[PDB]
């Protein structure tokens, strides 16, 4: 798949990537043993090839999704490929900067 | 309506092989998974493995790699399940079951088993077909009065009284599989004490797979 | 891995069944139930814990957490007496397991005493150097009995061939036993004896060569 | 092999990865040619394809 | 990838520094663009550089 921006602005894109507590998850979910995702933009471009890693249970839970994020600038267009294993965006953000600030960690 | 309808008995000795059909209606084929399950006499299910029809990916249990083979078509709608070197053990009915009950969560995603065929009985038995031999249980109101169906292989066997006449008062046991292999039963009928020596019985045993028949007059000692 | 389930269970009409289905962490495998009743193929009655797929009664439901499952019938009655299997998919060897099933049996009638007729070997079976007698035994409900021949009080195991219990037309059981042997052994004693033990109750029966 | 922090502390855990100048010392030491290690904790992810460099 | 100069494919530029007695090897079976001409330099130190058309 791919998204070409053309709203003058630049595109916040966030996916992620499933990495499975056990093989038989794998092969249920995605049908294959070798699963790659690639990502690709002219400022951005990455490649997985999520392993089976069987994790303490975190929300009870001894799988993992890691999330990954990039800015894509008008014109450019980012293109997803993958046999498995992905998180595909539905909603991206397509937003203009502003500069310098910062967060906030207060109850007030 | 979904429906599985698989393949008809079969007798096999030891080193012979099998193969299994279960043919699909009522749904598209290549949906959902078949699974094959197989349960032993008196003993409970074990799951042999899944195919997927449409990509043809398996997945067989641990017990059963290599031993077994696990088919489809597509075109007639219609999955196999061929086993080999047979064994005494491995007598039992063979079903198999549609993976058609679709994940809630990607926590526990997997296909369950929804519908069932009916099941495919295979034995596995050292015997060749024999014929009883048959021999009449005398009498000790109304009497006891049988007949033994020894030492035959395979089921069934029918037997019937007076060429049917008699119906009420017969029992007819189920068969004990002795050790030997062979079958054996019995079937007796109540009849009044006084139409003995004026009335003559009769029991009808058949065994079609011998073609075996038989009539014994069963009188007193 | 395994799953616990409770080899027999019995219930009275109109109560609550209740099964258990043991295993490690089943709460968050979401189970599901098969009724078996003899000499028909498994069926579906419960998935995914609770729910039932289209023409259940909705009397039947479950529950699971932590490490058992549980299957649950509201208001028994008596055509649910039959085997019930809880099976689950274990992603670790991609596995799909059963339990050893149970055995429900709904109890809607009373207590019956066997029937036992014995009958010696034939003339025709020794005259070819045989001999068999025939413990037939019939109308008992528990479809649970315990065979135990004798010759002359001293008890008999080998060359003794005794079936399992068989519903017949009237809901009781019945079932039968053989003890083949020479007939030499069959003149060698002057009588065998069948005694046939059911809910503790033991009936017998004795045979005499002429 | 994995290790659970049961320590109630941070746990420093180092490790290598070898590069060998031939293939020869590559089949010898290990028996493959196609060799990979994965390291894998939360907050750490990473894989090896270790190939041969003189 | 979008047509930049009329041409849909890329190429990704990379380099390094290689200090003296070090060796640096290449090795591939495809898609290489192989250097032609590198630079022998001294470092020097603590400049900036300048974007103005004066």
């Amino acid at each position: 798949k791919s998204y070409a921006n053309n709203k003058e602005k630049e595109v916040l894109v966030l996916w992620g990537v499933h990495h499975p507590p056990n093989i038989g998850d794998q092969r249920a979910l995605y049908h294959t043993e070798n699963a790659y995702v690639s990502v690709v933009s002219s400022h951005y471009s990455r490649k997985f090839t999520p392993e089976i890693a069987k994790r303490p249970k975190v929300r009870d839970r001894e799988g993992r999704i890691n999330y990954y994020w990039t800015l894509l600038e008008p014109g450019d267009t980012i293109i997803f490929e993958a046999n498995g294993n992905l998180i595909a965006p539905r909603y991206a953000f397509a937003l203009s900067r502003g500069f310098g600030s910062g967060i906030i960690n207060s109850n007030a | 309506e979904v429906q599985l309808v698989q393949s008809g008995a079969e007798v096999k000795k030891p080193g012979a092989s099998v193969k299994v059909s279960c043919k699909a209606s009522g749904y598209t084929f290549t949906d959902y998974h078949i699974n094959w399950v197989r349960q032993a006499p008196g003993q409970g299910l074990e799951w042999m493995g899944w195919i997927h029809p449409n990509s043809g990916d398996t997945n067989y249990a641990q017990k059963f790699q290599g031993w077994v083979t696990m088919t489809r078509d597509t075109a007639i709608s219609t999955a196999y399940m061929e086993v080999n070197g047979l064994k005494s053990d491995d007598t039992a009915v063979y079903y198999c079951a549609r993976g058609g009950l679709e994940p809630r969560s990607v926590d526990y995603y997997y296909y369950g088993m929804d519908v069932w065929g009916q099941g495919t009985t295979v034995t596995v038995s050292s015997a060749s077909t024999k014929g009883p031999s048959v021999f009449p249980l005398a009498p000790s109101g109304t009497a006891a009065l049988g007949c033994l169906v020894k030492d035959y292989f395979p089921e069934p066997v029918t037997v019937s009284w007076n060429s049917g006449a008699l119906t009420s008062g017969v029992h007819t046991f189920p068969a004990v599989l002795q050790s030997s292999g062979l079958y054996s039963l019995s079937s007796v009928v109540t009849v009044p004490s006084s139409s003995l020596g004026t009335q003559t019985y009769i029991c009808n045993v058949n065994h079609k797979p011998s073609n075996t028949k038989v009539d014994k007059r069963v009188e007193p000692k | 891995s395994v799953l616990t389930q409770p080899p027999s269970v019995s219930v009275a009409p109109g109560q609550t069944a209740r099964i258990t289905c043991g295993g490690n962490d089943i709460g968050r495998k979401s189970v599901h139930w098969n009724q078996q009743k003899p000499g028909q193929a498994p069926v579906l009655v419960v998935c995914y814990d609770s729910d039932r797929p289209s023409g259940i009664p909705e009397r039947f439901s479950g529950s699971n957490s932590g490490n058992t499952a549980t299957l649950t019938i509201s208001r028994v009655e008596a055509g649910d007496e039959a085997d019930y299997y809880c099976q689950v998919w274990d992603s670790s060897s991609d596995h799909v397991i059963f339990g050893g099933g149970t055995k429900l049996t709904v109890l809607g009638q009373p207590k019956a005493a066997p029937s036992v007729t014995l009958f010696p070997p034939s003339s025709e079976e020794l005259q070819a150097n045989k001999a068999t007698l025939v413990c037939l035994i019939s109308d008992f409900y528990p479809g649970a009995v315990t065979v135990a021949w004798k010759a002359d009080s001293s008890p008999v195991k080998a060359g003794v061939e005794t079936t399992t219990p068989s519903k017949q037309s009237n809901n009781k059981y019945a079932a039968s036993s053989y003890l083949s042997l020479t007939p030499e052994q069959w003149k060698s004693h002057r009588s065998y004896s069948c005694q046939v033990t059911h809910e503790g109750s033991t009936v017998e029966k004795t045979v005499a060569p002429t």
